[PDB]
């Protein structure tokens, strides 16, 4: 999306240091604990009664990796989030019945997790470039809903 | 927080709906589904075609609950307790969706009450629907 | 604004029946009464303490006609809302300091007002087309914010 | 509503905030202004550049009202009555903007309190900021 070059490169460089497995595991898990109603799509993951259980759930952890995996491949197509995520958008609407407001919740969780992990390095200007990316990603994922 | 005046305006406007509640509930639902298609993700098991019977049936159920809240406007958290458990623990609808339905019920009411949908009343009904939404969402976490 | 030509004709057809001066005053008045925090922008308009004070206020009425006259002109340019509203966007941001959430609140109130005026004529699909229009107009008015 | 676990979680995290509260308040504002530029519409009278004194000063005021809320966590409406009056009748800030500041505060805490910002504490802080926000918008209409 409307991303400044100095912005574009702030994102990219930061992402190069991200452990996608850990981070995805943590974003998704935080999502299920901070906003419990999102657990409605995960009944078959198992016990999700307590934060600990949610955070130790291998299917959560594994699903977290998949999601962020797909997100990660997206930061390489910033000039075209819509095309990259179109099939995903359809599947989310037509097979999975996921309200896109959930994509926004995850993005905000994602931004808290990046801050948790990188501390001082996650500066306000670096946070701004990520907020653009995350909203851009959410909007791409909601694009094919009818 | 509803005021005496709000409570009066709401009872007066809902009194006029009367035995139209269900009808207007279905209509509200149909407006929401067309205006805000993402809300269809909550009823994947329904047939959402115009005049659909599951839509009518659900519209009546929604309108009955609103009717009950009006009948119990000074005790809404308790009158709506069961419904509130259901939404928080089973249906788990995202909170923003309540705002969408609320707008649509308001549109539906406006289209049917040309004489009673004054500014004062519109205002009161908007606060009323936000209080109902707050109650239904109060046990989410 | 992605609008179907059947949507576009539904919108233009209804709009042809609108008395903009009156609807404009009603929409603005109801905005100020239903969402009283929005009065913050209108201290110079005098008395706004009761609904009749607001609805009959000659300044609210004149200002309403002016808002809607400009919304109108925008309905003749659905394919270039951004362009049409560029200067007004700048103006609302740098001189008036209006938070864009106000354009969306006003949008929603306009829809109930049209609903009030046209009754059954305001069909679910006709409403759906207006919802896209008010959203697009609100995004065009926010687009020069920085 | 805040549970006992929540109050405790909140008091503990804000416990380690200690004397950086003012610095974190300021940081959160700066984060909000940059990420959500529309929020600048509420501070046309301020110099909003990096490290300006109006932001700092303001940051300390906000942080201090949060200190006061946590300490009166059992009695917020009363503890924040005056601030509630102030926002509803004078500042008249749009309700949606409270969500933005809250998110920026949360990011600010996650950035400065790594060991403390566990998934449970994150949940509680979010509920708390929401409760505060509700209280600050409870008299709007
Ligand atoms: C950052 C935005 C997101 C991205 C990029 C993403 C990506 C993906 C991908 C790649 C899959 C695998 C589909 C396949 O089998 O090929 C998937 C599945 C799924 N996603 Fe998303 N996802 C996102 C957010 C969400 C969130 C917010 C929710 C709900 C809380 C959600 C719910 C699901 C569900 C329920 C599945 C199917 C899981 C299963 O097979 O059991 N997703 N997602
Ligand atoms: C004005 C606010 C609302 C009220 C008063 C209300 C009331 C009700 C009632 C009475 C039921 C029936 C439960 C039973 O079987 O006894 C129900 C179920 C349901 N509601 Fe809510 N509702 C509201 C808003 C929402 C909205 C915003 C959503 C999502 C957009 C929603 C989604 C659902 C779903 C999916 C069901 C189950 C449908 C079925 O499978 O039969 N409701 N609601
Ligand atoms: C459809 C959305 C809107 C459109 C098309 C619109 C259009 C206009 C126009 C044409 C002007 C006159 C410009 C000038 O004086 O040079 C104006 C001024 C103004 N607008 Fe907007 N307006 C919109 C919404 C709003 C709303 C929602 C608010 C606040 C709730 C607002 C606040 C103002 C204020 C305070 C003025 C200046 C009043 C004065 O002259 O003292 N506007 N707008
Ligand atoms: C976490 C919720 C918030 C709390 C606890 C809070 C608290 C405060 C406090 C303590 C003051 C100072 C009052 C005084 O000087 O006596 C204040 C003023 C102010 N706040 Fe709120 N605030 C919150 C959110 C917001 C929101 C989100 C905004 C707008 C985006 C906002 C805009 C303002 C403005 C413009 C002032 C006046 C500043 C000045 O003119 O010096 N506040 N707030």
């Amino acid at each position: 999306v409307h991303l400044t070059p100095e912005e574009k490169s702030a994102v990219t460089a930061l992402w190069g240091k991200v452990n996608v497995d850990e981070v995805g595991g943590e974003a998704l898990g935080r999502l299920l604990v901070v906003y419990p109603w999102t657990q409605r799509f995960f009944e078959s993951f198992g016990d999700l009664s307590t934060p600990d259980a949610v955070m130790g759930n291998p299917k959560v952890k594994a699903h977290g990796k998949k999601v962020l995996g797909a997100f990660s491949d997206g930061l390489a197509h910033l000039d075209n989030l819509k095309g990259t995520f179109a099939t995903l958008s359809e599947l989310h609407c037509d097979k999975l019945h996921v309200d896109p407001e959930n994509f926004r919740l995850l993005g905000n969780v994602l931004v808290c997790v990046l801050a948790h992990h990188f501390g001082k390095e996650f500066t306000p200007p670096v946070q701004a470039a990520y907020q653009k990316v995350v909203a851009g990603v959410a909007n791409a994922l909601a694009h094919k809903y009818h | 927080m509803l005021s005496p005046a709000d409570k009066t305006n709401v009872k007066a406007a809902w009194g006029k709906v009367g035995a139209h509640a269900g009808e207007y509930g279905a209509e509200a639902l149909e407006r929401m589904f067309l205006s805000f298609p993402t809300t269809k993700t909550y009823f994947p098991h329904f047939d959402l075609s115009h005049g659909s019977a599951q839509v009518k049936g659900h519209g009546k159920k929604v309108a009955d609950a609103l009717t009950n809240a009006v009948a119990h406007v000074d005790d809404m958290p308790n009158a709506l307790s069961a419904l509130s458990d259901l939404h928080a623990h089973k249906l788990r609808v995202d909170p923003v969706a309540f705002k969408l339905l609320s707008h649509c019920l308001l549109v539906t009411l406006a289209a049917h009450l040309p004489a009673e949908f004054t500014p004062a009343v519109h205002a009161s009904l908007d606060k009323f629907l936000a209080s109902v939404s707050t109650v239904l969402t109060s046990k989410y976490r």
